[PDB]
DNA sequence: AAAAAAAAAAAAAAAAAAAAAAATTTTTTTTTTTTTTTTTTTTT
DNA sequence: AAAAAAAAAAAAAAAAAAAAATTTTTTTTTTTTTTTTTTTTTTT
């Protein structure tokens, strides 16, 4: 063991000297309190000390109070100004220190329990993030020896509770005295006090009578997130192992229901209470919350899953869909931005490994099979929490704004089948169900895939795949899947033009109102099943690719493309 | 008893830069006497009590 | 609930095993331990003024918080003495730390034993007035199970002090099947404890007050160091005690003082030498052997003119002559018995307060003040026991030691013949129906009478003008007169040397405010203690020319021709003088450190019998 | 010098103070196991 | 389209667990008091 003096004055100095002032910057900055948080890096302080680096991965909580509370007492010289008090809590906090120096006596002791503390008066918060030496453990393998080490995990989350706030340092005030007793909370829960132990009290010997407020207390920001094992690392036969991690200040709001997340933190125990011992429970103090591997032109399409051949047009259309068609919201009556797409084939033309890639790819994406997810999966249901009937979402709802990978559309249930018609023509999901009175909000794309009218009929485009047999297209398929096997755009770059891409808002030029009328009538007359949803059809399409082309403007080459896709798909 | 912390507090302060060892407040007995003439032994009833 | 660490203690540790550190210093520390560990003794006494000087901070931190702080003490003796010796520090389970030195603000008294000193080692001198019975207490208690073959060894915390708990006092009896379990007292562990009284002395304490005293537990090592009526300084721990369990409880803590060390207060047994005070004695012994008893004798008593014989008297007595314990028992005595009886103002009661307080274990005895029962022993019942103690007297104190007897004239014949067993034999043989004892009081008297009409009358013989039978004056073996000449020219030398001496200051010490082996030879006028210190051991043989000489000259003494005419005999010549030549001459012939006593020795005596008896009675 | 009288000592017995010693099941709560009812999802 | 199997939620009951709780009496100890013996001291 050590001395934690020792330990304090080794990061004392290490904060005010190491890089510009690398943290000096930083400590300067919450010092005038333009931030609230901050975040320790393990290689930051490998870069000169090891040994406080290890010892800091095995007692990690420790250190972190440590850390925190000499952050605190470097505070005030680095203050240079007075902060305009942007919160009734800073009120309260110079209205406290204030007084405190108004009745200081400085040369006057004070007991070892008459103080503000710092977890009350600090308003800051110091977090983490574990070093690159530290491998993301299994969630499985992170058992009780792990206790109290310092610990990253790769993890997807499966529901997350609100933020609601935790109680921190509840204050009470009395009914005599006047003082304002500290009553700081650590654990699930904590009696109230009815006593105050203020120093007039004990010598007027009156009753205490205190009152708890939250007027003077310190709340904060808590979640408690869910956490499951990737299913990669799940061993050869069982269940994915599910965690409890907990989640603090700027940490949360962070991860949410379905995307993928590394957490890193500390594995502390909660108090279990039938057989003896000392039981515990085990939750993950989170430190460091970052999504991670899913949601951090000719050759671009070629990209999208280069391990499947052919169907040059389907690609195209998928990154069109990926970029998105232009969000609009004009005069209150909604035309979403939104391009929805079915896959009819003949049995076997890799369409579920499309809809598997693009599960892979999109910042949020549903890959969705028949009746793993029916009823309450692709709707949102009720579930017991704070005890309470936490209403939670399945898997559309978990991808409000992203992709549904609907495969086998053709086979699902009847209701399933209802739900995806409403969300692709609304993008709601209304229920007035047994314990349900609700109308999700799903601004979800679909990209149905099925074997061979209302299809037909609400979509903006559906694609038969009819694998005719030809032999020189089969042989260079053939050549191409066994090189495949033989030799068995990167994703990031490619997800992170589409993610800018995203973001441009064309707006639709008069030029191409004459065009876009007659191509219609033409379409029209072509057919003589076509109606205004294939208007708004090609009208997107054409949105979407001046969005592609980077342009503000559509232009008569996208409208052209639009076409070509669309009488590719149609024949 | 009030009195007698009351010595302690102005004690305190009056010695406040003690040196080591002696610094935890010493406490302060505070007797009494007066200028009255005393009574009689034979006088303490149970009213003055 | 093991401590993991503390860095009070691993400092107090620390610096305490520093302090025992001595090897660059000059060795103390380390010596002592050294000679304990030879000696198998297990206490070590460290100085608080070492203490003090090589850190004060630590001195005043244990001062003020014994206990934890003697624990650092003891724990980091243990490590040292196992660096010495690992195999000997294995033997005692702990090993213990004594105190010495100048306890300043805690040096008081047991009347001024006040609550502020709690958890601090207090420093107090007193008198013993109890012994209780020292009886063992189990420490670490071992059992057998006859049933199951089984041992088991219970283990006992000495929390004298502290809180105690019933579940560390329970003295296991049953196995958990039920079994009759028998001890194994040898097998088992225990330390002595007594409780004795210390007492504010009364020549200390305030006159007209009742005595004020304190409670003392001496566990082991502290056995048999202090019995009643001792003088003894006991510095160690005053705490509280614990009420037994109850529901309630009044603010009262009778308060104890649990003794680190207790030493002899009377600080007489100092035979404390070095290495030259022994070569400065032989050589004193050696250079000048022949002379070195006149030497001696003209030393002694400083401050006081001519008296010259009864000096070489008192020296005689204080060196001793050898007690003889031969093949039967049959103990023939070995002091000397000296009565000044002489006119007043002859300073017979300053040579007495001189030997109170030079020789060792000496003690003074009125005439009135003290009384047979007090002067000899006592027997008494106990009343909490209903058995009968014995309670030693001012002669079995004085033991191997001397008695001074202010007007020895004035103890009633009672007294005057309860004193002729110790007188000859050194023995009170006591006994009441209970018990009976033959008390051993080896003691020496030197005893100033005066004389009858309150002046020694010149014409009337000793025998008329001393009050006291010629029984008594056997038992005495010298008997000195001591007559005011009154004649101007020996009035002008006394009266120089005392106006000297009333001129005589501490030298340099004083300014005009009012309270090696030879001296600085100051113009105006220790080593007696060291030299007739050692010069007691010596058991000079008498060579066969001085055993005929003695004795021819005896046999001439006891012949009335010896004396002539006009001389009175002042005491009859039983066989109490030869032995009192015996005596004499081995006194002289230790003052020699001979190894034998020679004709020299013998003629020595013989002359100072030849003064001291015949008494030239004139017309 | 020995007898008589008085004083003190030794030892047993009693009165109060204050610290020790002894006695000592029954009613309420609440978790867990089991059953029951209304509903949704699925199958004939 | 009707039947039925399953699911979640709600409730009852039995087993285990939770919680509440000073007063009276006895005995050692200390301290004096009283008796009777022993001792000492004064008298003829
Ligand atoms: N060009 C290709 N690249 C990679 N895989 C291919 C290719 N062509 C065919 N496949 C294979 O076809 C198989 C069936 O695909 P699948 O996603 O099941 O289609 P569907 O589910 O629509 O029938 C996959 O296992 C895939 O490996
Ligand atoms: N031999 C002496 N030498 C010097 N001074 C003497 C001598 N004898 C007596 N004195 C003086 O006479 C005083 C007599 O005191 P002290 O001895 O108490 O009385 P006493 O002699 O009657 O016993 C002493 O203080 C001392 O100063
Ligand atoms: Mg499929
Ligand atoms: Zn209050």
């Amino acid at each position: 063991l050590k001395d934690y003096a020792l330990e304090k004055e080794k990061v004392k100095k290490f904060l005010q000297e190491f890089y510009q002032f690398k943290y000096g910057n930083q400590l300067v900055r919450l010092a005038h309190r333009e931030q609230v948080a901050l975040y320790v890096d393990l290689d930051d302080v490998a870069e000169d000390d090891p040994e406080l680096v290890d010892s800091i991965c095995e007692n990690a909580r420790r250190y972190a109070k440590l850390f925190a509370d000499a952050v605190q007492e470097l505070l005030p010289q680095y203050k240079e100004r007075e902060v305009v008090n942007k919160d009734v809590l800073d009120v309260y906090i110079e209205h406290r220190l204030m007084m405190e120096q108004r009745s200081r006596d400085p040369g006057m002791v004070r007991s070892p329990q008459n103080q503000y503390p710092a977890e009350l008066m600090r308003r800051f918060e110091l977090y983490f993030q574990g070093p690159s030496s530290n491998k993301p453990r299994v969630i499985r393998e992170v058992r009780a020896d792990s206790v109290g080490k310092l610990v990253t995990v790769r993890g997807i989350v499966t529901r997350v509770s609100e933020v609601k706030p935790k109680m921190v340092v509840a204050t009470y005030t009395c009914d005599q005295c006047g003082a304002e007793t500290y009553q700081p909370i650590q654990s699930p829960t904590f009696m109230p006090l009815i006593m105050c132990p203020s120093q007039e009290c004990q010598t007027n010997r009156s009753g205490g009578r205190l009152y708890l407020q939250t007027r003077g207390s310190r709340f904060i920001k808590f979640q408690e997130m869910k956490m499951q094992e990737h299913s990669d690392q799940v061993p050869v036969g069982n269940i994915p192992r599910s965690i409890t991690v907990l989640v603090e200040g700027e940490n949360t709001r962070i991860a949410q229901p379905g995307d993928h997340v590394s957490v890193t933190g500390i594995f502390l125990p909660i108090l279990r209470t039938v057989v003896q011992g000392l039981l515990s429970e085990t939750y993950l103090e989170a430190h460091r919350i970052v999504k991670m591997n899913k949601s951090e032109y000719e050759k671009l399409a070629a990209s999208i899953a280069p391990e499947i051949y052919g169907h040059e047009d389907v690609k195209k259309a998928l990154l069109l869909l990926l970029v998105g068609g232009v969000d609009q919201s004009p005069r209150g009556m909604k035309i979403r931005g939104n391009i929805n797409i079915c896959l009819m084939g003949d049995p076997g033309v890799a369409k579920s490994q499309l809809l598997s890639y693009i599960d892979r790819l999109a910042p949020r994406s549903q890959y969705t099979t028949g009746r793993g997810s029916s009823g309450v999966g692709l709707t949102a249901a009720v579930l017991r929490d704070s005890g309470e009937l936490t209403l939670e979402g399945g898997a559309l709802v978990l991808a409000d704004q992203g992709v549904c990978c609907i495969d086998e559309f053709d086979k699902m249930a009847e209701a399933d089948r209802t739900a995806i018609h409403e969300v692709m023509e609304q993008q709601t999901i209304s229920i007035a169900k047994a314990g349900i009175l609700t109308t999700l909000n799903a601004r979800c794309s679909i990209l149905a895939a099925a074997n061979p009218a209302a299809l037909l009929s609400r979509f903006d485009l559906l694609w038969l795949i009819q694998d005719r047999p030809d032999r020189d297209n089969d042989l260079r398929l053939a050549q191409h899947i066994t090189y495949v096997h033989q030799h068995s755009l990167d994703m990031k770059l490619m997800r992170r033009y589409i993610a800018m891409c995203r973001e441009k808002q064309p707006m639709v030029p008069e030029s191409l109102a004459d065009y876009i009328t007659a191509a219609y009538v033409e379409m029209r007359r072509e057919a003589w099943y076509t109606s205004a949803r294939t208007l708004l059809a090609i009208l997107r399409l054409s949105t979407a690719l001046a969005r592609l082309r980077m342009v503000d403007v559509v232009e008569k080459e996208d409208v052209n493309e639009a076409i070509r896709l669309m009488e590719m798909s149609k024949d | 008893q009030l009195l007698e912390e009351a010595a302690k507090e102005v004690a305190d302060e009056v010695t406040r830069p003690r040196p080591s060892g002696e610094e935890v407040l010493q406490d302060i007995q505070v007797m009494l006497k007066s200028d009255a003439s005393p009574s009689s032994i034979r006088s303490l009833k149970s009213d003055m009590m | 609930t093991v401590v993991l660490d503390d860095v009070e203690l691993r400092e107090a540790q620390r610096d305490y095993l520093d302090f025992l550190d001595d090897e660059e210093d000059q060795g103390i520390y380390q010596s002592k331990v050294r000679e304990l560990i030879s000696d198998n003794q297990y206490r070590l006494i460290v100085n608080v003024n070492d203490l003090r000087r090589k850190n004060e901070k630590r001195a005043n931190r244990l001062l003020n918080n014994a206990f934890e702080e003697l624990v650092a003490f003891q724990r980091a003796l243990k490590d040292f003495v196992a660096s010495i010796d690992a195999t000997y520090a294995k033997q005692y389970e702990e090993f213990y730390v004594g105190l010495e030195g100048s306890f300043g603000s805690k040096h008081v008294s047991p009347r001024t034993l006040t609550s502020c000193f709690l958890s601090c080692v207090v420093c107090v001198e007193g008198i013993v007035t109890k012994c209780s019975l020292v009886r063992p207490k189990v420490v670490r208690s071992v059992h057998y199970c006859p049933a199951t073959k089984k041992t088991i060894e219970r283990r006992y915390s000495d929390l004298t002090t502290l809180v105690a708990f019933p579940s560390s006092s329970v003295y296991p009896t049953k196995d958990e099947e039920n079994n009759p379990l028998e001890t194994e007292y040898g097998l088992s562990v225990y330390k002595d404890h007594q409780t004795i009284t210390i007492q504010e002395m009364p020549e200390k304490a305030p006159a007209g007050q009742l005595p004020r005293s304190v409670d003392v537990i001496l566990d082991d090592d502290l056995v048999d160091k202090a019995k009643p009526g001792d003088r003894v300084q006991v510095v160690g721990t005053y705490r509280c005690l614990p009420g037994k369990k109850g529901g309630y409880t009044s603010g009262t803590f009778r308060t104890v003082l649990i003794a680190c060390n207790v030493k002899q207060m009377s600080k007489d047994a100092q035979p404390s030498f070095s290495a030259e005070d022994i070569a400065k004695i032989k050589k004193f012994s050696k250079t000048r052997s022949k002379d070195i008893f006149d030497q001696l004798a003209k030393s002694l008593a400083p401050s006081i003119h001519g008296h010259d014989y009864v000096k070489k008297a008192i020296l005689c007595l204080l060196l001793g002559g050898v007690e003889r314990d031969l093949e039967n028992g049959s103990h023939i005595r070995g002091d000397i018995n000296i009565l000044l009886i002489g006119d007043p103002s002859v300073a017979k009661s300053q040579l007495l307060r001189y030997v109170l307080c030079t020789a060792p274990r000496a003690i003074p005895t009125t005439g009135r003040g003290s009384s047979g029962v007090g002067l000899t022993a006592a027997v008494t019942t106990d009343q909490e026991t209903g058995e009968r103690r014995l309670e030693a007297g001012a002669m079995v104190l004085a033991d191997r030691g001397v008695v001074c007897i202010d007007e020895f004239d004035k103890m009633s014949d009672m007294d005057r013949t309860a004193i002729h067993e110790v007188m000859e034999q050194g023995r009170v043989t006591i006994a009441k129906a209970g018990i009976h004892a033959r008390l051993n009081a080896r003691c020496s008297v030197l005893a100033a009478a005066n004389p009858v009409y309150g002046r020694y009358d010149q014409y009337k013989t000793p025998m008329e003008n001393i009050g006291l039978q010629d029984s008594l004056l056997s038992r005495f073996d010298l008997l000195f007169i001591m007559l005011d000449q009154m004649d101007p020219e020996q009035d002008r030398e006394i009266s120089d040397h005392v106006l000297r001496m009333h001129r005589y200051r501490a030298p340099g010490e004083q300014d005009g405010d009012a309270m090696q082996i030879y001296e600085k030879h100051d113009n105006l006028l220790a080593f007696m203690k060291k030299y007739i210190h050692v010069a007691k051991i010596i058991k000079p043989v008498l060579t066969q020319e001085s055993a005929t000489y003695i004795a021819e000259e005896y046999s001439r003494l006891r012949s009335q021709d010896s004396m002539s005419s006009d001389t009175a005999r002042t005491s009859p010549v039983t066989a109490r003088t030869l032995e009192t030549l015996i005596r004499l001459a081995t006194a002289h012939a230790k003052a020699r450190m001979s190894k034998t006593v020679d004709l020299q020795d013998a003629e020595e005596a013989v002359e100072l019998v030849q003064y001291a008896y015949f008494k030239k009675v004139l017309e």
